[PDB]
C-alpha cells in the first residue's frame, strides 16, 4: 500500500567539514590579565585595551 | 573551498614607474664622418 500519488526524496551532499589552518601562532606568556587559557588579538590595541 | 565559499588564488602583477633621479652624458667633437 502506498500513501502519496506522488513522492520525491531530496539529500544534500554539501555537509562543510572542519579544517586546520597553518597560520596563527603562539606565545606563551607570564600574567594574570585574563581568566581563561587562550585570548586571540587582531592587533596591538587590542592588547593594550586589556 | 566551495563547501566553505572561499576563493584564495587571485594573482595580480603591476610595475611601477620609476622616476628618473640622475642623468650623465657623453658628449663629442668631430670634423668629418667616414
Amino acid at each position: 500500500y502506498q500513501d502519496k500519488v506522488v513522492d520525491v526524496e531530496v539529500s544534500l551532499g554539501t555537509q562543510p567539514i572542519d579544517t586546520v589552518g597553518f597560520e596563527t601562532p603562539m606565545f606563551l606568556a607570564m600574567h594574570g590579565n585574563f581568566p581563561e587559557r587562550i585570548r586571540f588579538y587582531v592587533s596591538t590595541a587590542g592588547m593594550v585595551a586589556d | 573551498d566551495l563547501a566553505a565559499r572561499i576563493l584564495r588564488d587571485v594573482k595580480v602583477e603591476l610595475v611601477y614607474n620609476n622616476s628618473l633621479h640622475y642623468v650623465k652624458i657623453r658628449a663629442s667633437v668631430v670634423l668629418d664622418r667616414p
